[PDB]
């Protein structure tokens, strides 16, 4: 992916930007530094021609550090590429300033070191092009000697050396430069990863959230979410089943049954008729979401609204007698193209509800109390094609509308009724912000909680058996460096360059026993606990940094020889080392850091200053002592404050990934926790299959959603006594209390349904007291007719029990049938499960037309179970048919 | 401030005498309708002793037979729906009350139903007949009305608040009961333990004991009353120790065990008791305690209580006590 990639680059552009920003100003200070110093030697003042290059080259610095910080604001980072460019043919150029004019006359062949680690170690330049700056500077060094034929003449010998001086910054820079880059590679790709996961899930989230939220509105969901969540520590008392009901007052109830449906039911088949019924009960979920109503339910050929039930109004039976009229409209408008008369019956009433859910299983929205029973009696008056706008309501529009007498006797005569990317670079950019003075130290770069810098330190340096490799390499090369240098005891020399040769391969071999699978696993498990803990690898990657240190001193410890600046070198050659080791802390690697420059420090002062002064004498040229000591600690400054700022820039990328990391796992924990939750509340609103079929697109586009089946048991359970039960006085709430008794019969019903023993069946819906379920839909035989025969037994079992319990008694009405009958969704905007079919009529008709505690069946085909009552002929509904009634089992 | 607020119910069988305590404990700490429940309620008690002269199967003989014109006044206006309040009614009723088979046909008023306050307003016919008085509190606390509803009296005592809940007993207001059993701090069961003799009055079979053992039990076992911690308010102790100390009638003669059952070792020695009334008043607490232990978890606890609801310090003293223990139980240890 050339895009991602070079995305990356854009993103890894900027990070080692913030590098060379102190780098440019640490160069400034290295021109004015040398240039004080020289002035400050000299009474009469410098060459003219000395400060102008210098004046070039200092002033380039500011200009380069004025020019980073305005690209950086730019979205493009063409520039952030040509300034390392720049900046490395400036530093680069001043060889030439020294080799032909000249230019910065201290130092010397230590400068060209600091560069040329420079653009390894600071430079945004990528790896392709840091080789190609490192040999520019390498082989303009070959012109160096080429310019400057008198050093030569110093050293005869020692040139392949001076070389070999600056061939392993190469190897050692690139090592550097590629480990680091890597390291930025996994972290962008990491971060570019847990973005992508948290928005796949989020996505999801509200997409489950939204069907959820499509039935049970949010002042209920919003009680079962924090329900579900166990806010408290446990709730070990409980004596009800707990509801979820609310009262509300100043609201309007509609409703309509289609007068004519048995006519056209036998007329045409079962499809057509659920075909039409959607048809028209869509067309009117549009028009109560534009009169602002909201559907509670539809069972048979029935709708109603609530009129402000969420939210209050100061008109809200108006929203209900408009959509009423609407209704007409529509009736009259399907009452085209002459194809029936299924026209129906509207009436309305207002006063206050009880609305909430009740039951474990198949939880739907629903509204109690004796006002809506009022509403469904004057819907049941008659007069289809009328509303009914009973005094309740008549005076609560206003007096502007002008109605008819109404009902004058249909319904009974009972209480007086009284009818009348871009978020990719923010996600990076916010890390900084956020952090800018945040959890971590300002400066250390620690985490303020102990565990989460603990938490740090275990995780393993993947690249520690690489890394100690380069400090082999470059103590390797200062051995070869020096072997060549002469020496007064050449042999004894040796010996111990032998023995720190040795030490430093005896922490490889014990580093490297996991990679030796031939050594035992004893080894192999040492070397990966040194790299488990931080403590024992620090200590460690402090022990190989002495051993390129003591072997960088004790050959001048053996001088009591003649070139003195060259053994200097060879701890700017240990310096680095220190910079390789990247995974060391910061502060750490400052307080080793500063040992050698104290110890070269201590070396370069009076001892060792003799032999510091015939070089001196030998040398002469024009008072070229300040680019001896007084510029070897000059050389050590800069290279200290370069490895420094390395170090802790790479902890301070490395500290802002690890955190941003643990914010987006905590994030994703948590919405993962919601995710269950929902997943929870969805698999308890709706089936398993209807649910995955509305997850998805087609929700809308398939309108819809209905399926065929051949044997499937319908059952009916009624309780007739809770209408003489309930009262709405005030010692109870209003009937709450009622409600509270109906949730308890619903809740041990439901928890009896989730028995092994019942596996076939599923319940539907419950209207008001009625308890429907049917047998056999999932075909996965006539056993599930019987599973349903039980199922009934063990209702009326509970029903008893329950009674004993309280201190009333209550009895159910069974009705059962079997048949063919149709399942699907007749709501697209709010999924409600229903099935449809002849077989349905024909078991409520039963459970209408029966007796309490008795449960009537039609045709026995099952002889398992032993029936009676043959002789009971109940005309129904369809034609007179006799049947008999349902005993238990034996 | 809910929580702070205590909610106590007094469920009880018939004629238990909840609604007395409830009486005595808004007298406690804070008409001529009241005038006419007292001439209802002894109008009540004279028309059925002058019935029950003549509806029981053994025969209860008469007074002189020259002084039977009265039985026949009171058997006429008992049928009349309106009865009347003459003074002739009145010393109709006190001729008939210091009778002599008068008073033996009370003195067997176990085997018909009357109210137990039958011979205290009878002991005031010659108060009430001038009906020109007020009758005292403890007049008022006699009064017979029967609960039909539930009912709820706010409370406050030292600074915390109460709530009160008075119930029926009779077996058709039961369905009522579960209207008020959530959130309740505790139960007040209250039991006439003197009732032991008499049958109740729905049935005309069963014992007012049995029946108050088998509310009890039902209490016990509700599941929806798992952790409530009910406690137990014996009532109509006085009673208990007249009929016991009278000897007519015996617990034993309703409950076999009673004769085999022992006082136990634990007791409170009042000094006005008696061996009779101590082993029979422990005898009931101990029928009590059983059923409720054998059934006990740990989850619920009750406390047996002897109260004697028509004098004050005996109500005082046992609210006192029942205070304690429902702030020991809203500490919710
Ligand atoms: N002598 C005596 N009479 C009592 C005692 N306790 C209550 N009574 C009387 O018994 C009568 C019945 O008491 P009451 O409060 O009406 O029972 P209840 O439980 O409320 O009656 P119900 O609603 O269940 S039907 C009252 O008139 C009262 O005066 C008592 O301890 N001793
Ligand atoms: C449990 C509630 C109570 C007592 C009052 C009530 O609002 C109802 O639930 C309605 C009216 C009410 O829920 C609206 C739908 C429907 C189906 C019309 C119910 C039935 O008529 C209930 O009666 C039966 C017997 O099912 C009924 C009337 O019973
Ligand atoms: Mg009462």
């Amino acid at each position: 992916s050339r895009d991602l990639e070079r995305l990356y680059q854009r993103y890894f552009l900027g990070q080692r930007r913030k590098s060379e920003v102190v780098m440019n100003v640490l160069d400034v200070l290295t021109k004015l530094t040398l240039l004080v110093l020289h002035l400050s030697l000299a009474s009469a003042p410098m060459d003219p021609l000395k400060g102008i290059l210098l004046g070039f080259f200092t002033g380039i610095e500011v200009v380069i550090c004025a020019l980073v910080v305005v690209r950086k604001d730019t979205t493009s980072h063409t520039y952030l590429q040509y300034s390392g460019v720049v900046t490395w043919v400036a530093m680069t150029t001043q060889i030439l300033a020294a080799g032909l004019g000249y230019g910065l006359l201290g130092d010397g062949i230590g400068y060209v070191l600091f560069t040329l680690f420079a653009t390894y170690s600071m430079l945004p330049l990528p790896l392709t092009w840091a080789i190609l700056a490192g040999l520019g500077t390498s082989l303009m060094q070959v012109v160096l000697q080429a310019v400057i034929p008198r050093l030569a003449v110093i050293s005869i010998n020692q040139v392949v050396a001076q070389a070999v001086l600056f061939m392993c910054m190469n190897t050692a820079g690139i090592f550097i430069s590629y480990l680091s880059d890597r390291a930025q590679r996994q972290a962008f790709l990491e971060t570019r990863r847990c973005v992508e996961a948290r928005l796949r899930l989020e996505t999801e989230n509200q997409r489950q959230e939204r069907l959820v939220l499509s039935v049970l509105p949010r002042f209920v969901v919003l009680e079962m979410i924090n329900d579900m969540t166990n806010v408290e520590d446990e709730h070990l008392q409980h004596q009800f089943h707990r509801i979820y009901i609310h009262r509300y007052e100043n609201v309007s109830i509609l409703f309509a049954d289609v007068k004519g449906f048995t006519n056209l039911s036998t007329t045409l088949s079962a499809q057509e008729l659920v075909r039409m019924l959607n048809e028209l009960f869509a067309r009117f979920d549009r028009l109560a979401h534009e009169h602002h109503c909201l559907r509670i339910k539809i069972l048979g050929d029935c709708y109603y609204c609530v009129s402000g039930l969420p939210e209050p109004r100061q008109d809200h039976a108006h929203c209900c007698v408009e959509m009423g009229l609407s209704m007409i409209k529509t009736i009259r408008y399907v009452r085209s193209r002459t194809k029936h008369d299924v026209d129906m019956r509207i009436g309305i009433h207002s006063g206050s509800v009880l609305c909430g859910v009740l039951g474990l299983r198949k939880w739907q929205f629903d509204v109690w109390s004796w006002d809506v029973d009022i509403a469904n009696k004057l819907e049941s008056g008659g007069i289809p094609g009328r509303i009914h706008i009973s005094k309740a309501t008549l005076d609560c529009l206003n007096g502007d509308y002008n109605v008819e007498e109404g009902h004058g006797k249909e319904r009974n005569e009972f209480l007086r009724k009284h009818n009348i990317k871009r978020i990719e670079h923010t996600i990076d950019l916010r890390s900084g912000d956020k952090l800018r003075r945040e959890h971590i130290k300002p400066f250390s770069l620690m985490f303020k909680d102990s565990s989460l810098e603990h938490k740090y330190s275990q995780m393993r340096d993947e690249v520690f058996k690489s890394n100690l490799v380069c400090a082999f390499i470059v103590l390797l090369f200062i051995t070869a460096i020096q072997s060549l240098l002469p020496s007064s005891r050449v042999m004894p020399m040796a010996i111990q360059f032998s023995i720190l040769i040795m030490l430093h391969s005896a922490l490889v071999l014990i580093t490297t026993a996991e990679d030796y699978k031939c050594l035992p696993l004893v080894l192999r498990k040492t070397c990966c606990w040194i790299n488990e803990t931080y403590l024992a690898r620090n200590v460690i990657i402090f022990a190989s940094i002495l051993i390129n240190f003591l072997g960088a001193i004790l050959n001048i410890l053996w001088c009591d020889c003649s070139y003195p600046e060259y053994f200097v070198f060879t701890g700017v050659l240990a310096m680095v080392t220190c910079a390789v080791f990247l995974r060391l802390n910061s502060v750490l690697k400052l307080a080793v850091l500063l040992i050698m420059i104290a110890i070269y420090a201590l070396l370069t002062e009076t001892i060792y200053a003799g032999l510091f002064l015939r070089y001196d004498n030998l040398n002469h040229s024009g008072e070229d002592f300040l680019g001896t000591k007084e510029a070897s600690l000059l050389l050590m400054a800069m290279f200290l404050l370069a490895v420094f700022y390395h170090g802790q820039q790479l902890e301070y990328t490395a500290r802002l990934d690890f955190l941003w990391r643990v914010q987006a796992k905590e994030e994703i924990n948590e919405m993962k926790e919601l995710r269950e939750h929902n997943e929870n509340m969805l698999r308890n609103i709706l089936p398993s299959h209807v649910a995955r079929h509305f997850l998805e697109k087609d929700r809308d586009n398939e309108e819809l959603y209905s399926q065929s089946y051949d044997a499937v048991g319908v059952m009916f359970a009624s309780i007739p006594g809770f209408a003489d039960f309930y009262s709405q006085t005030e010692m109870n709430n209003q009937g709450v209390e009622c409600l509270r008794l109906l949730n308890e019969i619903i809740a041990d019903f439901d928890e009896l349904l989730g028995e092994d023993r019942f596996q076939d069946i599923e319940k539907i819906k419950t209207i008001g007291s009625t308890y429907m379920a049917v047998s056999g839909l999932s075909p996965e035989k006539w056993g599930h007719l019987c599973a349903l025969a039980d199922f009934s037994l063990a209702l009326t079992e509970s029903i008893q029990e329950i009674n004993k319990h309280s201190f009333n008694n209550f009895e159910l009405r069974i009705g059962i049938s079997h048949g063919s009958v149709v399942a699907g969704v007749i709501g697209a905007k709010k999924p409600q499960y229903d099935i449809w079919g002849k077989t349905v009529n024909l078991a409520s008709r039963m459970d209408s037309t029966g007796v309490s505690g008795r449960i009537q069946v039609p045709e026995e085909t099952y002889l398992i179970l032993k029936d009676q009552g043959f002789a009971f002929d109940y005309r129904g509904e369809i034609y007179v048919k006799g049947i008999s009634e349902q005993e238990g089992k034996i | 401030v809910y929580r702070a607020t205590h909610r106590l119910l007094l469920l009880g069988a018939g004629e238990s005498g909840k609604s007395t305590i409830v009486k005595q404990m808004r007298i406690l700490h804070v008409k001529a309708t009241k005038v006419q429940d007292i001439k209802n309620n002894l109008k009540e008690a004279i028309e059925t002793i002058v019935a029950a002269m003549s509806n029981l199967v053994p025969p209860v003989e008469l007074a002189n037979p020259e002084n039977q014109f009265r039985v026949d006044y009171i058997l006429s206006v008992m049928n009349v729906p309106d009865f009347d309040f003459p003074p002739e009614f009145y010393e109709h009723a006190k001729a008939l009350w210091e009778d002599e088979g008068v008073r033996a046909c009370y003195e067997r008023s176990n085997e018909y139903q009357l109210i137990d306050c039958a011979q205290y307003f009878l002991d005031k016919i010659d108060v009430i007949k001038q009906d020109d008085y007020v009758p005292s509190d403890q007049d008022l606390l006699r009064c017979r009305v029967l609960t039909s509803g539930i009912f709820e009296t706010k409370f406050q005592v030292d600074k915390v608040n109460f709530h009160m809940f008075d119930v029926g007993g009779q077996r058709d207001e039961r369905r009522k009961w579960i209207q008020c059993f959530n959130d309740v701090t505790a139960i007040i069961f209250v039991v006439a333990s003197s009732s032991y003799n008499m049958v109740i009055r729905e049935d005309n079979q069963t014992n007012r004991l049995q029946e108050a053992l088998n509310l009890f039990k039902s209490i016990w076992n509700n599941r929806w009353l798992r952790t409530i911690s009910v406690i137990l308010f014996l009532n109509k102790q006085d009673l208990l120790a007249e009929k016991v100390l009278a000897g007519k009638s015996k617990i034993e003669d309703y409950f076999p065990e009673f004769a085999r059952y022992t006082t136990p070792e634990d007791a409170t020695p009042e000094p006005g008791e008696d061996p009779r009334v101590t082993r029979a008043k422990y005898f009931i607490r101990d029928e009590f305690l059983r059923i409720s232990t054998a059934s006990g978890d740990g989850r619920h606890y009750c406390y047996p209580h002897f109260t004697c609801a028509v004098d004050t310090e005996n109500i005082r003293r046992v609210f006192n006590d029942c205070r304690d223990i429902i702030q020991r139980m809203h500490l919710r240890q």
